[PDB]
């Protein structure tokens, strides 16, 4: 695999081999657990990735297709084993390397083709956070990814919204991350207000995973005194009474939290 | 607009993929 590995990283370099070698590598994230630091030390290895990725700046008129965008999709992906890998993460959000992504989170394109790429950007940001490293989460607040995620938590796709509001989820879990939210009113309440029109367009439009990602938003936030005395007054009716009974049938863990948060806020 | 082709699988599948080393339907 080694030798396919080098062979594949040179043919990046000749555009009449460079698709077939990117979904080649693509392929071996699942089986080679030193491809991250082999790509990051590659010479021309990152470099390459990324130039895939401004190319299609220019496709955000959106003019991306189906085929360009699978394309940029293997490099996010190779990309995100970069940053799962413990050897490459630290030096990988040392060259900012989300940013990078946050066109591809950024643009409100419909078109499937930049569905899937947001649903992959979606995924590198949510393999940093799920490490809940600090470094990662101090980084992201240094670097805006919350409005970012606000944006598609409101209006994305089903899947978009679970995957931001994980993300946002992540940061409110640490303790940095909460205190940072709400250490002004203007930042607590751009999260509450979105997680408000949230809870509203699920009550229309009903998605178990999502409710439960927002919940414990919610839950989690009512941790910070400030954040409880507002949720105190402005808590969605949705929360408490019989608008999701259908959706929480079956789900324990929701329930409970959401028992948990109606205590946490007297 | 509901067509896909080969590339329209490929990069859902993968998105899919990606999404699903996340964890988002574990229950506490």
């Amino acid at each position: 695999d080694r030798e396919k590995i080098y062979q594949w990283i040179n043919e990046l370099s000749s555009p009449e081999t460079r698709e077939n070698a990117l979904l080649e590598l693509s392929k071996k994230r699942e089986s080679v657990p030193d491809l991250a630091p082999m790509l990051w030390h590659s010479f021309g290895t990152i470099a390459a990735l990324l130039q895939e990725i401004v190319n299609i700046y220019p496709s955000i008129p959106p003019t991306l297709t189906a085929h360009q965008s699978n394309r940029v999709c293997n490099a996010l992906a190779l990309l995100q084993c970069v940053a799962s890998h413990p050897e490459t993460r630290s030096a990988f959000l040392a060259a900012h390397i989300p940013l990078f992504l946050y066109p591809f989170l950024h643009t409100v394109s419909k078109t499937r083709p930049f569905e899937y790429l947001r649903l992959t950007s979606l995924g590198v940001i949510g393999a940093l956070v799920k490490t809940d490293e600090q470094e990662v989460i101090n980084f992201l607040l240094t670097t805006e990814i919350i409005p970012l995620c606000l944006r598609i938590m409101e209006s994305g796709s089903e899947l978009s919204k679970t995957v931001a509001t994980f993300i946002l989820q992540k940061i409110l879990l640490d303790d940095t991350g909460l205190a940072y939210i709400c250490q002004t009113y203007e930042r607590f309440s751009h999260v509450a207000m979105i997680l408000g029109k949230m809870v509203l367009q699920l009550s229309k439009e009903p998605s178990a995973r999502l409710l439960k990602h927002v919940v414990r938003c919610y839950l989690r936030l009512s941790d910070n005194p400030r954040a409880r005395e507002a949720l105190r007054q402005c808590l969605p009716d949705q929360l408490k009474d019989t608008t999701f009974a259908q959706v929480l049938k079956d789900d324990t863990t929701t329930k409970r939290w959401l028992a948990q948060l109606v205590k946490n806020l007297q | 607009h509901m067509w896909e082709t080969l590339d329209d699988q490929r990069a859902l599948q993968l998105a899919l993929d990606q999404l699903s080393l996340l964890g988002l339907d574990s229950d506490e």
